[PDB]
């Protein structure tokens, strides 16, 4: 409205053929447990990728019960722990991933973003900045980073931002993200730019979810909450379901409406 | 592409392949072939003719012949959580030297002296010249962050 | 703008549909028990979008139970929204040729002639709609914007006259008023937040709503704020609203006019 | 709304040839590696015709003739710009005269080779595509043998 | 309830149910009943009292009691949009107003005072004149 | 959130979602049949032998033939916690139907044959005694 809009994504014809084959597969009795197990995994996340988390939910927790070893699974299970708010679950279902397979690098993320929203912000630095050091140049990793460091002390977050932003290529249009809450950069001027990288609508709509979550957080910080709760919801309307910044944009608002009440 | 992204998509979707026995597989079968630069047959290969010929033969992965290419090729990997089936890369009068992790700190190329053979990364020669890796298999995501 | 939190898929959905796969992938039911249980699991999924697979188990069911207008009508619904209203108004033919008693096929028919073009025959079937119940503002609104690509004043008399005819109770009168011009686009607003009580309720409205302040404006030729007006529309994610679906394809013929 | 941009039609076929690759590859993971061997059709060693004839059998149900010769006779011809993943790709050899493999997609077939055995290949290795002569149909969008 | 409602959908969507035949289930097994004001038992029952069990035993469907109440329930239809299952109604004498249910047909069933539960027609002239509302009762909301 | 349910409440709900429709199922059949004192086929029915019907045909379940003996199935349950699936038990001899959610409750009735009641329903509300959980 005199803004900035995509059409809402809508389920892509690959997603609901790939669908309506996986049903056709399960539905025999042709499958060893390993494939089975594989087809459970992979239609979760397409179900994850259209919204529809009780299903993919389910689907991860049978092919786990099938083939334990799928630290891919837990680290599904522990980011829909953490939409819940059972923090306290979810640092545990991250802890298995890790066990499991050392490498898989982006529950380090996962639990850092759920040790965030527990109120853990030390524990929280800790692995994004394991995170960040993984990928110097992912803009997320450092946008994640300083929303966990703001809380500690507001000022030397942003000094280390700074830090991250010279020391990054700066090639990533999420590099935009960041000059505008260094103060770089204005608002309006953050959103020509959005527009000017942005091709088509899908790119649109992922341009959107992401920023629009990091000035509802922005927004959040100042103590406007009407802002906030604006942007939070202009995020989800995009229905990028499968974006960290998707999920926790529904996460801020079930926060946000929770304290309104009374 | 329409039918055929659909179908790549979901051949890759299924595949749930063994990393380490497929790359054994094709060593056992190419074990001490002779170097021969710009070869890509069992009379001689180089380095990065044979990370190429195995990813396309075992993973139906197709990468390019340039070790300059093959170095832009997926996302890169710090040391820590390298995993069997990543290109590691080595400055190495090429400049650029390329295997392929298969674990324990253990790498198979194509080498100069001894051809195609399995070396450990902590041999002097190449933990000096160790360069960075790269993720090629990767499952290919819905959608993009910008 | 008043935004609401775009609608989530439904425990109860998921759950659903979750038990309605497990009933299908066995292997005892009758072919009648079998078309009912495709056919609704058809309307959950379009309930969520799901329009692909929601045509597809509708395919399968008539492929059953052949005597069935209920599919036949979605069907011809999902031929609407891809512009392929010949094919539609077919569809539709065949819901009244086994039911003549199916209501909705005369507004679906009616929308799509509408979107076809067929502006004279589109008045036939909504009007026949509007005269089942005078008191859906919707069935005034849908007349309304048919008749108003022939005569855009007389129109808006003749839905004046919807207006005092009836009891001017369901909330979307007030988009009616505001066609009408007896309030401004503010104060339709600040009845639509009045009305609403949920999250669930309040997408519902700023769905229908902000499909017909994005036809209004289309009717001045600003397609900047309808463009923005249909996305605002589509948001909410009340995946089988008439002004959701219908939002869609505005923005589609938007989309190919821009584009060129 | 543009998944409805495709009927119902293209939609049951797009389901019933969205695994196509997939199943070609399943038939690769159990003989890949399988020697040549001429006049052959086991996992001892098999010819380029006897893997394509079983692959078609097994995967699709689909019949097909022993020797290259009576193949490359099936189904319809194919430009290079419209190969779709189960067609028959055709070299010459010259080892018999005739040589035979199964498209995958971008430029990538498999087949059984007379150097290295059953192997997935690029049809832009110079070696074949010196010698790529023609490309077939066999496998219709119902699974059904394709019309001429 | 989280369950219960889930339960009350699936039965719903489930449940493809034969209006005209569960009616004539009911009158088959109530015709002749006799009439009697508030009463709710084979031994008598009024026009409401029989709308009221009938809706329940046969769809599950809850109705109240009061005919004044009973005719603000469902929406109201116009006589020529009749479908079988919908209440008809007609202006209140000597017994109140009087309901009953529409069988199609020109047909309705209903407790009457003069013969006990029976099938009429619409078109005997004591119910022409006295006619007056339907009402659907069966079957995301617009606002 | 969806996902307040945890997978464990969620394939709960999807194990008894159909519990409703299964009695529901029962009763389309069972519908309007009469009443008789020791009888168990669709001739005539008492209360406790459509029950133990009901249990076995939908929820291979095999409960006895009395009230009496029904009344000690399961687990008890008070007003506040009824299921879909419950019995529920009134003084009438005493009588024994099946709750169905919303107040209502389906049984075989003296009077009226296999009925649907409300337990508001006055003569129901004052007669009503305890209740039974009697699905795992």
């Amino acid at each position: 409205k005199s803004e900035v809009l995509a059409v809402p994504l809508q389920p892509t014809l690959q997603q609901e053929v790939i669908l309506a084959r996986m049903e056709q597969i399960l539905a025999s009795r042709a499958l060893t447990d390993d494939e089975r197990a594989q087809l459970l995994y992979e239609r979760g996340v397409l179900y994850d990728s259209l919204g529809l988390r009780a299903l993919a939910r389910n689907d991860f927790s049978q092919a786990l019960a099938i083939r334990p070893d799928m630290p891919e699974v837990f680290n599904y299970l522990g980011i829909y722990l953490t939409q819940a708010g059972n923090f306290d679950a979810a640092y545990e279902a991250f802890d298995s991933v890790l066990e499991l397979d050392p490498t898989y690098n982006y529950a380090h993320l996962n639990r850092g973003i759920a040790l965030y929203y527990g109120g853990r912000d030390k524990l929280a630095q800790d692995d994004l900045l394991a995170f960040y050091q993984d990928d110097p140049n992912d803009p997320f990793r450092s946008l994640w980073l300083y929303l966990a460091e703001q809380k500690l002390d507001e000022k030397q977050a942003k000094e280390v931002l700074k830090q991250h932003f010279e020391k990054s290529d700066k090639e990533q249009w999420g590099w935009n993200i960041v000059e505008f809450y260094l103060g770089n950069i204005s608002e309006q001027t953050l959103m020509e730019r959005l527009k000017a990288d942005a091709t088509d609508n899908t790119s649109l709509a992922e341009h959107l979810s992401e920023t629009n979550f990091y000035l509802g957080k922005y927004y959040l910080s100042l103590g406007d909450l009407d802002s906030a709760t604006a942007l939070f919801k202009l995020a989800v309307a995009n229905n990028v379901h499968n974006f960290v910044e998707h999920r926790y944009a529904l996460l801020e608002l079930s926060l946000l409406g929770q304290d309104q009440d009374d | 592409s329409s039918l055929q992204a659909s179908q790549d998509e979901f051949e890759n979707l299924v595949r749930n392949v063994d990393v380490k026995s497929r790359i054994m597989d094709q060593y056992a079968d190419w074990k001490g072939v002779r170097y021969r630069l710009g070869g890509s047959t069992k009379k001689g290969i180089d380095c990065s003719g044979f990370v190429q010929r195995t990813f396309r033969e075992q993973f139906g992965l197709e990468l390019p012949r340039s070790t300059y290419e093959q170095q832009e090729m997926g996302k890169s990997v710090s040391r820590s959580n390298l995993r069997t089936g990543d290109l590691v890369l080595f400055r190495a009068s090429t400049g650029r030297h390329v295997g392929i992790y298969i674990g324990n700190n253990q790498f198979v190329h194509a080498s100069t002296s001894s051809g195609v053979i399995i070396s450990s990364m902590n041999e002097p020669y190449w933990k000096k010249r160790y360069n960075e890796a790269r993720r090629v298999l990767s499952r290919s995501h819905h959608h993009h962050h910008h």
